[PDB]
């Protein structure tokens, strides 16, 4: 009935490159965790919010993400792109067809998190954590989604994630009852959503990365990633 | 603030 | 402000793995060169056409289309898509930008042929042998990569695999063509079945690998706006 | 008749 997202937005042990990309473990420990909820976009377009965060934790493998998608309209989009999308409708291995998990997994298969840059970080101008958005391919390592219709099997894919850790975001998933999120803002651009779609085709090595985040995410099998 | 996207 | 497109829609030197897509030079001859126009369309989808063919040719190394993208709707989309993409929008190694050019050659690289079954090309066949050309993600048969462009000697002179009397012969009948007694392309598609295909396009095992040997059993000549 | 897509 519901539709979760969980994943990595940040996984501690990628090596590190990008300056303006790295989140100090020692230092996002004060503004972790998020339980306000912070909206979850379409590859950073303001106006496709989809949803929700339920939760921004840190975890000892890196920070990790719920969150739950519930614009009608998005969901409406994304099934009339599973009703044509051969991806989307092929079989998975020993899962049932879930047709809105396997175009999700398809079209959107990365998290990317937008926070407030890191030279930014003084004793700031805006808040910390801005979004969450659901994309092609995150610039981070390790961020690939999990979407399902349970929440604790969701979160039960990353083995990375203790059971301890489990239980305890999982305490605060269930305090969030999803008929009360307001209503996202979702206005489809569907024209720049094709470009970005396009775009994402000619990503080199795209695929081979993808897979490589399943691993660096530590996702188990069964799950509907479609790569 | 500038935020980085991601 | 034409916008021509050429390519090979089957190349006679690349090993053949399924029987289905074999076109045999021997028997084809029968059946070129196709000079009314065909429909040029997207993905094989209904509701796709975009132009239309201006010849289908046997040369020696294979069979060339050229074709002109007439339908005002797509040429405004492409345009639209062409200012929000970024790969469509990149430099181009040597060449002045051409958005629309770029975001064709992102979008839609690859030509596929819609042929009669090649059991029917031994025999008499049913119906017309050729019946369209695609634009898509990526051929089946390899070499199909498209070249565009707003000059259609400059498109055809950058198949060095075509000779310079097979090109003169071309662009002889392409010359001939006015583009605008061609009747309107019927583009009525829903954007969300070509982004379904877009987004299908992006799992295609070793796509961008195969764009980059297509260019090369082509033996297509930089500088060119293709992006593999 | 079939046609062959591609």
């Amino acid at each position: 009935q519901g539709l979760y997202v969980g994943g990595f937005v940040d996984v501690v042990s990628c090596p590190k490159l990008e300056q303006e990309l790295y989140l100090d473990p020692d230092q996002v420990t004060d503004y972790l965790p998020v339980t306000e909820p912070l909206p979850i976009t379409i590859e950073h377009l303001p106006e496709t919010e989809v949803g929700w965060t339920l939760g921004l934790f840190q975890v000892s493998h890196g920070i990790f993400c719920t969150g739950a998608i519930t614009s009608p309209a998005f969901l409406e989009l994304a099934s009339r792109l599973a009703d044509t999308s051969h991806v989307a409708r092929a079989p998975v291995k020993n899962l049932p067809k879930e047709p809105l998990l396997e175009i999700l997994h398809t079209w959107l298969p990365g998290l990317s998190l937008s926070s407030i840059h890191p030279r930014e970080l003084s004793q700031p101008s805006g808040p910390v954590f801005q979004h969450v958005s659901l994309c092609a391919l995150g610039r981070r390592r390790g961020t690939v989604a999990v979407y399902g219709h349970d929440a604790e099997w969701v979160v039960s894919r990353f083995s990375s994630v203790s059971k301890s850790e489990r239980a305890h975001i999982l305490q605060h998933v269930s305090s969030c009852r999803l008929e009360d999120l307001s209503t996202p803002n979702f206005v489809s651009p569907l024209e720049t959503l094709m470009a970005k779609a396009i775009d994402a085709g000619f990503i080199r090595d795209r695929l081979d990365l993808l897979k490589t985040d399943r691993g660096v995410a530590s996702i188990l099998s069964p799950v509907y990633l479609k790569a | 603030p500038v935020y980085v996207q991601x």
